[PDB]
RNA sequence: GAACUGGCGAUGCGGGAUGAACCGAACGUAGAGUUAAGGUGCCGGAAUACACGCUCAUCAGACACCACAAAAGGUGUUAGUUCAUCUAGACAGCCGGACGGUGGCCAUGGAAGUCGGAAUCCGCUAAGGAGUGUGUAACAACUCACCGGCCGAAUGAACUAG
RNA sequence: CAGUCAAGCGUUCAUAGCGACAUUGCUUUUUGAUUCUUCGAUGUCGGCUCUUCCUAUCAUACCGAAGCAGAAUUCGGUAAGCGUUGGAUUGUUCACCCACUAAUAGGGAACGUGAGCUGGGUUUAGACCGUCGUGAGACAGGUUAGUUUUACCCUACUGAU
């Protein structure tokens, strides 16, 4: 219905900074500094007073609206952060084969290492994107921790170990063996 | 080859087709053997299935006792009479084509072996290499 | 045996789930259209059919 | 296979790419002007003219005769119709309570509401049922359904056709 | 051949898998209806050989669902890349058994293919039997014997200057 105008808001804390050209957006918090392109979406960007930033649309339909959300919550995961930090606590499920979880570097790569999944043979190696940190963390039984700065990174290599671990051939109602995520948070979480 | 077969063995000339009229060679009182199919041939136009020294083949027997007689059964071919080479380097062939009965299992019918038989066949059954006395 | 506090963990990810009764896709418990093309964005669904 | 009319056969011409039947229009030989049906991105002569909206198809659609598609579906999107809820804080989302009169009266092995059954009114507060579900053989114990705490403006249901 | 609705079957439960009563379609590998082209002739069945194409997928590749514990199985999707046999009987297409295999899926190309083959059948003339007819003769009734012509032209194709 062509809405003539469309605004959401985005607030900025104290101590990040925040540099947004044309569709090209840089953050730089505590923790580092995030970008991404933006060119695909043609959105408006306003400063405000240093500590709010506006978006808006003029004359968009209905898809065009919807898209302007996906970004105010997009740029605000990034001064999260880089604020907070993204924490993905990961946790192992097993019946009757322990599952061997270990991390190897083969070239630099910093490959993650799955073995005697359902007693398989075969080793799953899972690279690990660059920013995110491997925490082969104590004091709970089986359970790994992703941490970073970019929530995509350390969303999809959670997931992406994840899908890894999938079971063929079986009832998965049954065996509902695989490493599955538990927790999502940040890494300065209730501060 | 099949359910009794104990391990893989190499590629031998095939020289038994179907229809081939081949000798007993165990005690069971069967005197030939008729050739109906082989176990594990593969399937082509106008491609007559083949048997080979120590394959399982589905065989019918034209003379014997009767009560061998109007029935199909597994075999396993023991001689070949038809040059093959190893991969020794030799080529070596018997004076005749023999085979002896066995259940799909591959559990030998007869309880002796007449004649040399072939050291593929003899490796890879091992109920006939048992009954076997003399291996080449 | 395998600590029931994970089966539901477990269990949420591969059997908490709604099935699309004309293409089979695997949905989400609470979804209210298939998300696929050959079946229209169809409305009918069923739940994953549980054990025992 | 019949009725009326118009056509082809007996007929060329412009258009329908192409065609006996359709649309336009029927013909001596030439010159000029205007049009019909049909078209004006290029093939192709003529506006990539003006104006208001719809549609994105991981088999779009594109022009009568004509060279095909239906029943049934779709928080795809657009516009509507009829109902309701709403700043006496609408729907969501997150938090708490959810009390006494009176365990209302039978089924009494047991029913405050919950294996069931004829029933069914009050007091406290902004609000909470002689009770919705989980639960106990009953009871509480959880929960809802109602309100309150935040939120601050539209929300839901059904139907119609592009 | 495929849907739509859903009274029921399925221990309970419509839709795991089926599904009546109804209703909407698709295809031209059946058989029909018509006679539009061919009667100064387009060589009719079948088999053999060979190429390609269609997908309504039998198997192989990867997945989804179950009344999927495992194994086995069933339903479905993307999928025509690759393969889908040897025999007994019958001229057979069709059909039925034996056996192997991953499987022995379904079809078109003038019901592909006779100047490519064969001629077993149908379908000339000889002849026999049964039924019918007084008779000559008739019989999608049965049986046996019965000539398969030409490419040096153009194009197409494979090779070659
Ligand atoms: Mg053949
Ligand atoms: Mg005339
Ligand atoms: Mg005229
Ligand atoms: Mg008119
Ligand atoms: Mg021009
Ligand atoms: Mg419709
Ligand atoms: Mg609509
Ligand atoms: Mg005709
Ligand atoms: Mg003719
Ligand atoms: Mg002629
Ligand atoms: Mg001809
Ligand atoms: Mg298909
Ligand atoms: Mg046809
Ligand atoms: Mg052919
Ligand atoms: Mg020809
Ligand atoms: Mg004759
Ligand atoms: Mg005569
Ligand atoms: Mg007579
Ligand atoms: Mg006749
Ligand atoms: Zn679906």
């Amino acid at each position: 219905m062509k809405y003539i105008q469309t605004e959401q808001q985005i607030e900025v804390p104290e101590g990040v900074t925040v540099s947004i050209k044309s569709r090209i957006v840089k953050v730089v918090g505590p923790r580092g500094t995030l970008t991404k392109n933006l060119k695909h979406i043609d959105v408006t960007f306003t400063k405000v007073n240093n500590q709010l930033i506006k978006v808006a649309v003029h004359n968009g339909g209905r898809k065009h609206v919807a898209a302007l959300r996906t970004v105010k919550s997009l740029v605000d995961n990034m001064i999260t952060g880089v604020t907070k930090g993204y924490k993905y606590k990961m946790r192992y499920v097993y019946a009757h084969f322990p599952i061997n979880v270990n991390i190897v570097e083969k070239d630099g790569a910093k490959f993650i290492e799955v073995r005697n999944f359902l007693g398989d043979k075969k080793i799953r190696n899972v690279p690990v994107r660059d920013g995110v940190t491997i925490e082969f963390s104590t004091n709970v039984k089986d359970e790994i921790v992703l941490s970073g700065n970019s929530v995509e990174d350390v969303s999809q290599n959670a997931a992406d170990l994840q899908q890894i671990c999938r079971v063929r051939n079986k009832d998965i109602r049954k065996f509902l063996d695989g490493i599955y995520v538990s927790h999502k948070g940040f890494i300065t979480e209730d501060l | 080859s099949g359910n009794g077969a104990q391990g893989t063995k190499f590629r031998i000339s095939l020289g038994l087709p179907v229809g081939a009229i081949m000798n007993c060679a165990d005690n069971s009182g069967a005197r030939n053997l008729y050739i109906i199919a082989v176990k594990g041939s593969g399937s082509r136009l106008n491609r007559l299935p083949a048997a080979s020294l120590g394959d399982m083949v589905m065989a019918t027997v034209k003379k014997g006792k009767p009560e061998l007689r109007k029935k199909v059964m597994p075999a396993i071919v023991v001689r070949q009479a038809k040059s093959w080479r190893r991969r020794d380097g030799v080529f070596l062939y018997f004076e005749d084509n023999a085979g002896v009965i066995a259940n799909p299992k591959g559990e030998m019918k007869g309880s002796a072996i007449t004649g040399p038989v072939g050291k593929e066949c003899a490796d890879l059954w091992p109920r006939v290499a048992s009954n076997s006395g003399v291996v080449v | 045996i395998i600590e029931p506090s994970l089966k539901a963990l477990a269990s949420k990810y591969n059997c908490d789930k709604s099935v699309c009764r004309k293409c089979y896709a695997r949905l989400p418990p609470r979804a209210t259209n298939c998300r696929k093309r050959k079946c229209g964005h169809t409305n009918q669904l069923r739940p994953k059919k549980k054990l025992k």
